[PDB]
C-alpha cells in the first residue's frame, strides 16, 4: 500500500524499543544513553519522509488498526490521526528531544541513574507522541494522563528533597483541576454525538453548545497552565535543567493549547467561549511577564516566559487563528 | 503512640453531646445531603417536564 | 512497653490531674493547656502553638531532620497538616490582609 | 522409590480425581434435563442416518 | 472524621443499640429472687389476661 | 458446575492429610490448578446463560467473580506463609481450612439460581471470616471488630430474609430465571416501599453505604492479612451482585427510592475521600478508599443504566484487585516494623526500590490511569451519572482529584524523603513477596487488553 | 490461561451479528426500504384496546 | 396442611402400605449419601473426643455409624417422598372435585395485553 | 479487495491527479519512494506470496450460522413459559443486528467525514441523513428500557407510543 501510511507507524513503534530492552543487558552497561539518543534521532530522519510527502502534496490519513472493546452503537479502535498538526509536530518534537538527550549525556554524567532517566525521557516522548496523533478522546485521554505522571516521576526526580515532592503533587493537582473539564468534555460527547472519534463529532456538532467546549477550555487551561492554574509550572523548575528543557518548556505543557487546536471546526462555531479564550490568554501572558521581569532564578524567569507565551497561544486560539498558533507552538 | 491513639481511640469516650457539638453534627451531616436532593430533583424535574413536552432535542443520544 | 496510664484520657479538672498529665507528656506543667472542654474528643491532649513544621529550625539537629522533630517531643494534634508538603504558617514579607486586598 | 513415595505424595492425587467426578456428576446432571432435545423451535432438526440424539 | 465518622455515625446505630439493650437486660434480670413479687406480677398478669383478651 | 466445586471439597481432605511441612506446597499448587479450571467459565454467550443445572447457572457478571475468587486464595496463602510460621501444625490446618471453606461458600454464592440458597450462602460466608478475624487478629480490638461485622450484617439480612419468603408466597417461585421473565411493575404503595427497603438495606450494608460503612475500618484494621484481602477484594462485591441482581423486582419504585442513597453515596465517596487526606494508618486510609469506590459503585447500580451496570462490574474487579495488592504493601511493610503508622518508616524506595515500584503501580492504578480497568469502569459510571444528571460530573470531578491526592500522598510519604534513622530491622525484600506483587499487578494490565471480559452481561 | 481467553470462540455472536447486518443492510439498500424501522413488532398481530371517549 | 386427621390412617404405622406404590429412593441417592457422610463425621469427632487418632482409631466404630446413619436416612427418605406423594394426591383431588373454585382462566398473549411502560431515565 | 462487499461499505470513483513537475529539479518524494518499494514492499510481497501458497495447499471452510423465525412476545400467552424464552432470544438477536447496522451506518459516517477533507458539510449530507434516519429509529425502538430491559418492555413502550399516534391522528382528523 501507500508509503505515507507505514512510515507513521514506524516512527512511533521504533520509539518504544528502548523500553523493551530496558531489562536486557544493555540497560546495566553506561552505553544506554547513548543507544536512546540514536534510536530518537533515527526516529527522527524516518518522521522527516511524511513530513516531505505531505508537503509535496498533503497526503491526509487516519489508521485504525486494532478494534478494542465495542460498547452496542459506540465502537472503539486504537485510531491515529496523521494530519498536518500530527505530521508536523512529530518532527519538531523529535529534533528537540534529540537535542536534549545528547545535552544531558553531559548535563547528567555524574547522576548514579542516567540510565532510568533516559528510560524517563523515552517515556514522555512517547506518552506525547500519543497524545498528539490520538483520534479519538480516550487515546487522546491516555496521553494526556500520561505526560502528567511522567512530569511527577521526573519533577521530583530526586526524592529526598521535600520541595520536589511538593512541587511534584502540585503539578498533579492543577492538572487533575483541568482533567474534571476533560472528563466532562468526554461524558458530553459520548452522550449526545455518540462517540468520541473525532469525525462523528465534527460531523454531528454543526453548532456546538456552551458545555462540552467549556470542559475543553477547563482542560487546556489547567495543562496549558493559564492564569486560574498557572503556578505549577514556575513550581516544576524543581526538576533537573534537561526535564524543564524538555516537558515543562515546549512539548508537554502546549498539549492544552494542542487540544483547543484538534477541535478548532467547533470552537469557531461559538462566540462565547472564544471569548473566554481570548481573555484568559490576555490575562495569562501579562500576569507572567509580570512576574518574570522581576525574578533573580535563572529557570522561573524562562519558565514565566514560556508561560506568557502559552497565553499568547490561547490569544491566537482566541481570535480564531488556530493554525497560527500552531506555528507559533 | 501517644499521638494516633488520641487522633483514633480516644475520641468517642470523650464526645460530649453539646448545642455546639449537636448542630455542627447536624449541619455538616445533613445539610449538605438535602441541599444535594434539592438540586438533583430540580434539575430531574426540568429535564422531565421537558422531554413530556417534546423540546428536548434528544437526537442522536442513543447510549444511556 | 508503654502502661495502661501513659495514654491520653479524660479533660483534667483539678490541678493535681493537671500536673499528672503535664507529666505524662513530657512538658512543663506550666507550659502544658489542654483543649477546652467541649463535645469534641480532645480529652487530655496539649494544645500546641499553631505553628508549621517550616517554622521550626533547619540547622538544629534534629532526630527526624526532613520532618524537623525529636524522639520524645509531644506531637501536635495536626503534625500531618503541617508537615513541610502541606500547608505552612511560615511569616511573610508582606501582612496577610495586604496580600489579599492586592490580590482581590 | 516406588511404594514409598506413594504413603508421602498420595495426596497430591485428591484434586484431580475431585475434577474428574465433578466432570461425570456435571454429565450425569446434564443427563436429566433432555424433555427439549431436539424439540425448540429454533433447533427442530431431521435426525441424520446415523445419529440416535442431537446433543449428549 | 471525628465528627461524623467517629462520633455521631456511632452514636445513632451501634451506640443507641448498645445502650438501649444493656438497660433493658439490667431491668429485666435485675430481680432480687423473692417469690412474693413474681407470684404478685402473676396475679396481675392474670387479671390482665382475663380483662383483656376476651 | 460441580467440576470446580468438587476440586475446593478436595482441598480440606488434602489439606488434613497433608505433612506438617506440605501444607503451603500442595494448598497453592491445587488452588492454582482450580483457578486454571475455573478459567473456562469465561466463554459466556450472548443469548441468556450458562444454565447448569436447576441448581447453579452462570453468568458474565457470575464468571469474572467466580475467576476473582478462585485466583484469590494462592495469593492469600502466599500471603498467610510468613506470619503464621511460628504456628503449631494443627492450627495452620485449621486457618487453611478456614480460607477453602471460605472459597466454596463463595463460589456456591456466586452461582447460586435460587435467591433463598443464595442468601443461606451469603450468610454462610459470614462464619469463616469472623472465625479468622476473631482468632488470627493481633490486636485486642478484633473481638470488638468482629461483633460489628457480624450484627450490622444480620441488621440488615433478617429484613431481606422476611421479604424473600414473602415474595415467594406471591410469585411462587424465586428462581432468577422465572423471577426475570415474569417480573411485574411494583406499585407506588407504603407496603411495596418497605419491601423495596428490606430487598435493599441487606446488600446496601455490605457495600458498604456511607452511613453504614463504620463497620469496615475496623474489621480491616483488625483483621490478618488473609482476612483483608477477601475483605477488600470479593465480599464487598457480594453487595454489588445482590444489588443487580434483586434491583430487577424493584421496578419502577427504585426511580423514588434511589434518591436517598444516591445522595449518600454521591456526598459520602467525598466524604471518605477527604478522610483519606488526614489518617495516620495505611490499613484504615485503604479501607477508607474502598468505601468510596464501593460508593462509585452503588451509584452505577442506582442508576440501573447499561453502561452503569459493564462500569459497576469492571470496577468491582479492578478494585479487588487493587485493594489486595494495597494490603499486601501495607502488611510488607508491619511485618518489618510491627507499627503499622504511616508516619513511622520513612523514605523505604532508598532501601527497597523494587518494592517502591510495585507501590508506583499499584498507587497509578488505584488513582485510575487510563486504559486500566479501573478507570473504565470510573468512565463508563460518570459518563452514565452525565446523562442521568449533568451536575453530577461536579462530584465525579472532586472524587478524582481528591483520589488522585490520597493516593499520591501515600505513596509519597511512605517511599520519599530521608529514612528513619533508627530503624535498622528492614531486610532486603523475599522473592515470596515480590511475587505475591507480580501476582496482583499483571492480571489487571493483562485485563485491559480484553475489557469485554469483566463488562458484564450488559456488554 | 491467557492464550486461552485471547483465543476463546465467538460464542457472544459478534463476527456472526456483522454478517446478519451487512446482508440485512444491503438487501434493504437494494430494495429502497428505509433501513432500520421504529416499530420492533409488526402492528398487524397487536390489537390495541379502543378508547372510544 | 394438617393431615394427622386424614380418613383411614393408621394411628401408629411408620410407612403404610400404599406407599409401597412409589419408587423407592435409590441407594446412590444424593440425600443418602449426605446420611452417610453425617455417619462419618460422628465417627471422627468421637475418635477427637475420646483422643484417639481422628482418622484411623476404630474402623469398625466409624463402619457403624455409617451403616446406623444410612439405614435410618433409607427409612425417612421413603417416609419423606410417601408424605409429599400424599399432598400432591390429595391436592390433586380437591381441585377435581371443586371445579367452580379454579376456573380456567381465559388464553391472553401480549400483543393484546397493555401493560403499563416506565420509561428508565 | 474482496474480503468486504463494496455495497454494504460504498466508496467514491477515487480520482488521482497526474504529476505535472514544473521543473526539471529532482524531488526526493519519487525517489525515496522507489526506493521504499525496492527496500519494503518486495520481500513483504515475497513473504506473503509464500505464506499463502503454504495457505492454499489446507484449504477449509467455516459457515455463517443460519437462525430461523420464531414467534415473538406479541404472539405468548401470558405465562407461558417456553414461547417466552423464545421470543426473549429472538428479540436479543434482532436487538444486536440493529446495534451493528448503527455501527455500519457510524463508519460509512466517519468515512465520509475523512475523505471529504474541507467539503465534509456539503459532500457528507447523504450519510448524515441515512444515520438521522437510522438512530431515530434505534431510539424509538430501545431509548429507555434500561438496565433489566426484555422483550416485553419493548412492546409496552411501542404499544404506548402507538397509543399517543392514534390519539394525535384522530385530534387531527376531527379538529
Ligand atoms: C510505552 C510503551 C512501552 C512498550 C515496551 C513494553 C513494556 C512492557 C511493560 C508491561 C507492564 C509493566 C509491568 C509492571 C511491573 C514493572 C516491571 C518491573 O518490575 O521493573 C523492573 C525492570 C528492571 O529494572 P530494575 O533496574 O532491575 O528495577 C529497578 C526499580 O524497579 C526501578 O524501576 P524504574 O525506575 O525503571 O521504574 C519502573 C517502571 C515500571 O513500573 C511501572 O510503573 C510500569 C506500569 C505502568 C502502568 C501503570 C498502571 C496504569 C494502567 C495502564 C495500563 C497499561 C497496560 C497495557 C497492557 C499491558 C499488558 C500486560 O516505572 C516507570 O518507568 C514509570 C512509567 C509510567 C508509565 C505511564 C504511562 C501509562 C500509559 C502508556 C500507554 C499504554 C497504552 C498505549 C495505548 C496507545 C498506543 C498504542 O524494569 C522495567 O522493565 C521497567 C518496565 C518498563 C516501563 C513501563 C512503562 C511502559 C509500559 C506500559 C505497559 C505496556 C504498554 C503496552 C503498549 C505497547 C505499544
Ligand atoms: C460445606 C460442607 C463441606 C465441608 C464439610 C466440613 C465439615 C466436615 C467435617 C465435620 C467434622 C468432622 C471432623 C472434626 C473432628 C475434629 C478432629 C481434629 O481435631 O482434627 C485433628 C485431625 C488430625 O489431628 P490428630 O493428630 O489426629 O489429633 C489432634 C486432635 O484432634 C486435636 O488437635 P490439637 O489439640 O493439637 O489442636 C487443638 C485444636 C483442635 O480443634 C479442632 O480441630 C476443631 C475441630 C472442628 C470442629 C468440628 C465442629 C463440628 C462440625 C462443624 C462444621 C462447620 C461447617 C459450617 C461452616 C462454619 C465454619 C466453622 O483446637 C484449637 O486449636 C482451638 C482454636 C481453633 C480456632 C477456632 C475453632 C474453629 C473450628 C471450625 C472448623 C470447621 C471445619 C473443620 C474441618 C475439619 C477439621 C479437622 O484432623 C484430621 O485429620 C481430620 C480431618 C478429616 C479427615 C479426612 C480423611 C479423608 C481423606 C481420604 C479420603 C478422600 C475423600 C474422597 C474419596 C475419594 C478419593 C479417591
Ligand atoms: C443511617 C445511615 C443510612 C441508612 C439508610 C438510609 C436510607 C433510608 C431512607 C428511606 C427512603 C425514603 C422513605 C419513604 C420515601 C417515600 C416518599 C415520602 O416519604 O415522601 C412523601 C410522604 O409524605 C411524608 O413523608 C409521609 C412520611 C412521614 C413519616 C416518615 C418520618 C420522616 C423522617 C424519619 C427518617 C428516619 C429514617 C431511619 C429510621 C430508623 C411523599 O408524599 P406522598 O404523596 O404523601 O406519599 C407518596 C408515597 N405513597 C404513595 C406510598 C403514599
Ligand atoms: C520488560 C519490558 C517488556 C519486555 C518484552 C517486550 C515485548 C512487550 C509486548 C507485550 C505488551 C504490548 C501489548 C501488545 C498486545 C499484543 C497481544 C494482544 O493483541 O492480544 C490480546 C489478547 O489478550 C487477552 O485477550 C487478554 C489476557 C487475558 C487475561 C486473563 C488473566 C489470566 C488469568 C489469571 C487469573 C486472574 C484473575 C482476574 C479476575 C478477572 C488481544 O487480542 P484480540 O485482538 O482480542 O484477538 C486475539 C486473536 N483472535 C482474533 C484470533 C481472537
Ligand atoms: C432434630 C434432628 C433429627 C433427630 C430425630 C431423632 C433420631 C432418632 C429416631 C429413630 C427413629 C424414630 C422413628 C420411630 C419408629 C416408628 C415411628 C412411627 O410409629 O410413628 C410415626 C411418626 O413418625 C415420626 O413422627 C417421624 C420421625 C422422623 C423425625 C426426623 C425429621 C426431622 C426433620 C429433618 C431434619 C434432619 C434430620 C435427619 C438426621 C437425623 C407415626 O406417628 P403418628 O401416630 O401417625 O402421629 C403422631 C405424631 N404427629 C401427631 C406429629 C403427627
Ligand atoms: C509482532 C510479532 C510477530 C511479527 C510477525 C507478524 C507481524 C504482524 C502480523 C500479525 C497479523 C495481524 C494480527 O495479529 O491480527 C490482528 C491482531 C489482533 O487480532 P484482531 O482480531 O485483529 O483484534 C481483535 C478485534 N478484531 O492485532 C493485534 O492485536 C496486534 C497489534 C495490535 C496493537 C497492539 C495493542 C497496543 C495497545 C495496547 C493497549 C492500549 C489500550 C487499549 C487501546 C485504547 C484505544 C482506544
Ligand atoms: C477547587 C479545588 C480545591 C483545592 C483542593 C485543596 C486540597 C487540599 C489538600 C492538598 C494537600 C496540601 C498541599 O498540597 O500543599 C500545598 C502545596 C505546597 O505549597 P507550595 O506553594 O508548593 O510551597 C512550597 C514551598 N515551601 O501547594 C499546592 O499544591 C496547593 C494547591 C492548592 C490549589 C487550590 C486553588 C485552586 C483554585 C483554581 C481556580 C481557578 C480555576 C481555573 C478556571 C479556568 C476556566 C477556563
Ligand atoms: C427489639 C430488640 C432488638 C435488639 C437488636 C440487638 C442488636 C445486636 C446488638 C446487641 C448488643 C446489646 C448488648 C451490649 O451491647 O452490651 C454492651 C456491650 C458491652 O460489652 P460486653 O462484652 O458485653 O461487656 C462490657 C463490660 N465488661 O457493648 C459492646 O461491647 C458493643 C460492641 C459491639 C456493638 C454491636 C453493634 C450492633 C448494632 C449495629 C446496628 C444494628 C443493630 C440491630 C438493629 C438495627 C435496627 C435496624
Ligand atoms: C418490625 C416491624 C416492621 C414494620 C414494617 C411493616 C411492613 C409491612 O408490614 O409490609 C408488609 C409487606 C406486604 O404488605 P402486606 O401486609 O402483606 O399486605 C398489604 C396489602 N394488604 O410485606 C413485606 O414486604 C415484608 C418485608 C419486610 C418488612 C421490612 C421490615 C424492616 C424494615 C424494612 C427494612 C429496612 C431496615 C433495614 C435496617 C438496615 C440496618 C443496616
Amino acid at each position: 500500500m501507500n508509503p505515507f501510511a507505514s512510515l507513521t507507524l514506524t516512527t512511533l513503534t521504533i520509539l518504544t524499543i528502548p523500553i523493551m530492552m530496558s531489562n536486557s543487558n544493555i540497560y546495566k552497561t553506561n552505553l544506554y544513553p547513548n543507544y536512546v539518543k540514536t534510536t530518537v534521532s533515527y526516529a527522527f530522519t524516518l518522521s522527516l519522509v511524511p513530513l516531505l510527502m505531505f508537503m509535496h502534496t498533503g497526503q491526509e490519513m487516519i489508521i485504525s488498526n486494532w478494534h478494542w472493546m465495542t460498547l452496542q452503537t459506540v465502537e472503539l479502535s486504537l485510531s491515529f490521526k496523521m494530519d498536518y498538526f500530527s505530521v508536523m509536530f512529530i518532527p519538531v518534537a523529535l529534533f528537540v528531544t534529540w537535542s536534549i538527550m545528547e545535552f544531558s549525556m553531559w548535563y547528567m554524567h555524574s547522576d548514579p541513574f542516567i540510565n532510568r532517566f533516559f528510560k524517563y525521557l523515552l517515556l514522555f516522548l512517547i506518552t506525547m507522541m500519543i497524545l498528539v496523533t490520538a483520534n479519538n478522546l480516550f487515546q487522546l485521554f491516555i496521553g494526556w494522563e500520561g505526560v502528567g505522571i511522567m512530569s511527577f516521576l521526573l519533577i521530583g526526580w530526586w526524592h529526598g528533597r521535600t520541595d520536589a515532592n511538593t512541587a511534584a503533587l502540585q503539578a498533579i493537582l492543577y492538572n487533575r483541576i483541568g482533567d474534571i473539564g476533560f472528563v466532562l468534555s468526554m461524558a458530553w460527547f459520548l452522550t449526545h454525538s455518540n462517540a468520541w472519534d473525532l469525525q462523528q463529532i465534527f460531523m454531528l456538532n454543526n453548532e456546538c453548545p456552551n458545555m462540552p467546549l467549556i470542559g475543553l477550555l477547563l482542560a487546556a487551561a489547567g495543562k496549558s497552565a493559564q492564569f486560574g492554574l498557572h503556578p505549577w509550572l514556575p513550581s516544576a523548575m524543581e526538576g533537573p535543567t534537561p526535564v524543564s528543557a524538555l516537558l515543562h518548556s515546549s512539548t508537554m505543557v502546549v498539549a492544552g493549547v494542542f487540544l483547543l487546536i484538534r477541535f478548532y471546526p467547533l470552537m469557531e462555531t461559538n462566540k462565547l467561549v472564544q471569548t473566554m479564550t481570548l481573555c484568559l490568554g490576555a490575562i495569562t501572558t501579562l500576569f507572567t511577564a509580570l512576574c518574570a521581569i522581576t525574578q533573580n532564578d535563572i529557570k522561573k524567569i524562562v519558565a514565566f516566559s514560556t508561560s506568557s507565551q502559552l497565553g499568547l497561544m490561547m490569544v491566537t486560539i482566541g481570535i480564531n487563528q488556530p493554525h497560527l498558533a500552531f506555528l507559533h507552538i | 503512640i501517644r499521638w494516633t491513639y488520641a487522633r483514633s481511640a480516644n475520641i468517642y469516650p470523650n464526645f460530649r453531646p453539646t448545642p455546639k457539638t449537636s448542630l455542627l453534627g447536624a449541619l455538616f451531616g445533613i445539610g449538605p445531603l438535602f441541599f444535594w436532593y434539592y438540586v438533583f430533583k430540580t434539575d430531574r424535574d426540568k429535564k422531565e417536564k421537558l422531554i413530556q413536552e417534546g423540546k428536548l432535542d434528544q437526537t442522536f443520544n442513543i447510549s444511556y | 512497653h508503654v502502661t495502661k496510664d501513659m495514654f491520653p484520657g479524660p479533660y483534667p479538672k483539678t490541678p493535681e490531674e493537671r500536673a499528672a498529665a503535664a507529666k505524662k507528656y513530657n512538658m512543663r506543667v506550666e507550659d502544658y493547656e489542654p483543649y477546652p472542654d467541649d463535645g469534641m474528643g480532645y480529652g487530655d491532649y496539649p494544645k500546641l502553638p499553631d505553628r508549621s513544621q517550616q517554622e521550626r529550625d533547619p540547622w538544629y539537629d534534629w532526630d527526624h531532620p526532613d520532618l524537623r522533630l525529636n524522639w520524645g517531643e509531644p506531637i501536635h494534634w495536626d503534625l500531618d497538616m503541617y508537615i513541610r508538603n502541606r500547608v505552612d504558617t511560615s511569616p511573610t514579607p508582606v501582612s496577610w490582609n495586604t496580600m489579599c486586598k492586592h490580590l482581590f | 522409590n516406588v511404594l514409598q513415595i506413594v504413603r508421602d505424595h498420595w495426596v497430591h492425587i485428591l484434586v484431580p480425581v475431585g475434577f474428574v467426578f465433578g466432570c461425570y456428576l456435571d454429565r450425569r446432571s446434564d443427563e436429566k434435563l433432555t424433555a427439549f432435545r431436539n424439540k425448540s423451535l429454533l433447533f427442530k432438526r431431521e435426525l441424520r442416518p446415523n445419529e440416535e440424539v442431537t446433543w449428549k | 472524621s471525628s465528627l461524623l465518622d467517629l462520633i455521631w455515625l456511632e452514636t445513632i446505630l451501634p451506640k443507641t443499640t448498645s445502650f438501649i439493650q444493656m438497660k433493658m437486660s439490667i431491668m429485666v434480670s435485675n430481680q432480687k429472687g423473692l417469690i412474693k413479687l413474681y407470684f404478685l406480677s402473676f396475679l396481675i398478669t392474670i387479671m390482665i389476661s382475663m380483662t383483656l383478651f376476651n | 458446575m460441580l467440576k470446580i466445586i468438587i476440586p475446593t471439597t478436595m482441598l480440606l481432605p488434602m489439606t488434613w492429610m497433608s505433612k506438617h511441612n506440605m501444607i503451603w506446597i500442595n494448598a497453592t499448587v491445587h488452588s492454582l490448578l482450580i483457578s486454571l479450571i475455573s478459567l473456562s467459565l469465561l466463554n459466556q454467550l450472548g443469548e441468556n446463560s450458562l444454565n447448569f443445572s436447576l441448581t447453579f447457572f452462570s453468568d458474565s457478571l457470575s464468571a469474572p467473580l467466580l475467576v476473582l475468587t478462585t485466583w484469590l486464595l494462592p495469593l492469600m496463602l502466599m500471603a498467610s506463609q510468613s506470619h503464621l510460621s511460628k504456628e503449631t501444625t494443627t492450627r495452620k490446618k485449621l486457618y487453611i481450612t478456614m480460607l477453602i471453606l471460605l472459597q466454596l461458600f463463595l463460589i456456591m454464592t456466586f452461582t447460586a439460581t435460587e435467591l433463598i440458597l443464595f442468601y443461606i450462602l451469603f450468610e454462610a460466608t459470614l462464619v469463616p471470616t469472623l472465625i479468622i478475624i476473631t482468632r488470627w487478629g493481633n490486636q485486642t480490638e478484633r473481638l470488638n471488630a468482629g461483633l460489628y461485622f457480624l450484627f450490622y450484617t444480620l441488621a440488615g439480612s433478617l429484613p431481606l430474609l422476611v421479604a424473600l419468603v414473602y415474595i415467594q408466597n406471591t410469585t411462587g417461585s424465586l428462581n432468577f430465571l422465572i423471577i426475570h421473565y415474569w417480573s411485574h411493575p411494583l406499585s407506588n404503595s407504603w407496603s411495596n416501599i418497605f419491601m423495596w427497603l428490606a430487598c435493599i438495606m441487606a446488600f446496601m450494608v455490605k457495600m458498604p453505604l456511607y452511613g453504614l460503612h463504620l463497620w469496615l475500618p475496623k474489621a480491616h484494621v483488625e483483621a490478618p492479612i488473609a482476612g483483608s484481602m477477601v475483605l477488600a477484594a470479593v465480599l464487598l462485591k457480594l453487595g454489588g451482585y445482590g444489588m443487580m441482581r434483586i434491583t430487577t423486582i424493584l421496578n419502577p419504585l427504585t426511580n423514588y427510592m434511589a434518591y436517598p442513597f444516591l445522595m449518600l453515596s454521591m456526598w459520602g465517596m467525598i466524604m471518605t475521600s477527604s478522610i483519606c487526606l488526614r489518617q495516620t494508618d495505611l490499613k484504615s486510609l485503604i479501607a477508607y478508599s474502598s468505601v468510596s469506590h464501593m460508593a462509585l459503585v452503588i451509584v452505577a447500580i442506582m442508576i440501573q443504566t447499561p453502561w452503569s451496570f459493564m462500569g459497576a462490574t469492571a470496577l468491582m474487579i479492578a478494585h479487588g484487585l487493587t485493594s489486595s495488592m494495597l494490603f499486601c504493601l501495607a502488611n510488607t511493610n508491619y511485618e518489618r516494623v510491627h507499627s503499622r503508622t504511616m508516619i513511622l518508616a520513612r523514605g523505604l524506595q532508598t532501601l527497597l526500590p523494587l518494592m517502591a515500584t510495585w507501590w508506583l503501580v499499584a498507587s497509578l492504578t488505584n488513582l485510575a490511569l487510563p486504559p486500566s480497568i479501573n478507570l473504565i469502569g470510573e468512565l463508563f459510571i460518570i459518563t452514565a451519572s452525565f446523562s442521568w444528571s449533568n451536575i453530577t460530573i461536579i462530584l465525579m470531578g472532586m472524587n478524582m482529584m481528591i483520589t488522585a491526592l490520597y493516593s499520591l500522598y501515600m505513596l509519597i510519604t511512605t517511599q520519599r524523603g530521608k529514612y528513619t534513622h533508627h530503624i535498622n530491622n528492614i531486610k532486603p525484600s523475599f522473592t515470596r513477596e515480590n511475587a505475591l506483587m507480580a501476582l496482583h499487578i499483571l492480571p489487571l494490565l493483562l485485563l485491559t487488553l480484553n475489557p469485554k471480559m469483566i463488562l458484564g452481561p450488559l456488554y | 490461561g491467557s492464550t486461552f481467553v485471547a483465543y476463546l470462540p465467538d460464542y457472544r455472536m459478534q463476527e456472526w451479528a456483522r454478517r446478519e447486518a451487512e446482508r440485512l443492510v444491503k438487501y434493504r439498500e437494494a430494495n429502497g426500504l428505509p433501513l432500520m424501522e421504529s416499530n420492533c413488532f409488526d402492528p398487524n398481530k397487536i390489537q390495541l384496546p379502543e378508547d372510544e371517549d | 396442611t394438617m393431615m394427622s386427621g386424614r380418613p383411614g390412617r393408621v394411628p401408629l404405622q411408620f410407612l403404610p402400605n400404599e406407599a409401597r406404590s412409589l419408587p423407592p429412593p435409590k441407594l446412590t441417592d444424593p440425600r443418602l449419601v449426605y446420611m452417610g457422610f453425617l455417619g462419618y463425621c460422628s465417627g471422627l469427632i468421637d475418635n477427637a473426643i475420646r483422643r484417639r487418632p481422628v482418622v484411623s482409631a476404630g474402623l469398625h466404630r466409624q463402619l457403624l455409624y455409617v451403616t446406623s446413619f444410612v439405614f435410618f436416612g433409607y427409612y425417612l427418605l421413603k417416609r419423606q417422598d410417601y408424605m409429599y406423594a400424599l399432598r400432591d394426591h390429595d391436592m390433586f383431588a380437591y381441585v377435581k372435585s371443586h371445579p367452580e373454585d379454579f376456573p380456567e382462566k381465559d388464553k391472553k398473549t401480549y400483543g393484546e395485553i397493555l401493560e403499563e411502560f416506565h420509561p428508565v431515565r | 479487495p474482496d474480503s468486504w462487499d463494496k455495497d454494504v461499505y460504498p466508496e467514491p470513483p477515487r480520482r488521482t491527479p497526474a504529476p505535472a513537475p514544473q521543473t526539471s529539479l529532482p524531488n526526493p518524494v519519487t525517489y525515496l519512494t522507489k526506493i521504499f518499494d525496492l527496500l519494503v514492499d518486495r520481500p513483504v510481497t515475497l513473504a506473503r506470496e509464500f505464506i499463502e501458497q503454504q495457505h492454499a495447499k489446507n484449504r477449509y471452510y467455516y459457515y455463517h450460522r443460519e437462525f430461523r423465525r420464531v414467534p415473538d412476545i406479541t404472539e405468548c400467552e401470558e405465562k407461558d413459559i417456553l414461547c417466552m424464552f423464545e421470543a426473549e432470544m429472538q428479540w436479543r438477536r434482532d436487538y444486536k443486528v440493529d446495534q451493528e447496522i448503527v455501527n455500519i451506518i457510524q463508519e460509512r459516517l466517519k468515512a465520509c467525514q475523512q475523505r471529504e477533507g474541507e467539503s465534509y458539510r456539503q459532500n457528507c449530507a447523504k450519510e448524515l441523513e441515512q444515520f438521522t434516519q437510522v438512530s431515530k429509529a434505534f431510539q424509538d425502538r430501545y431509548s429507555d428500557l434500561g438496565a433489566h430491559y426484555s422483550a416485553r418492555k419493548c412492546l409496552a413502550k411501542q404499544k404506548q407510543r402507538m397509543l399517543a399516534e392514534r390519539k394525535a391522528a384522530k385530534e387531527a382528523a376531527a379538529a
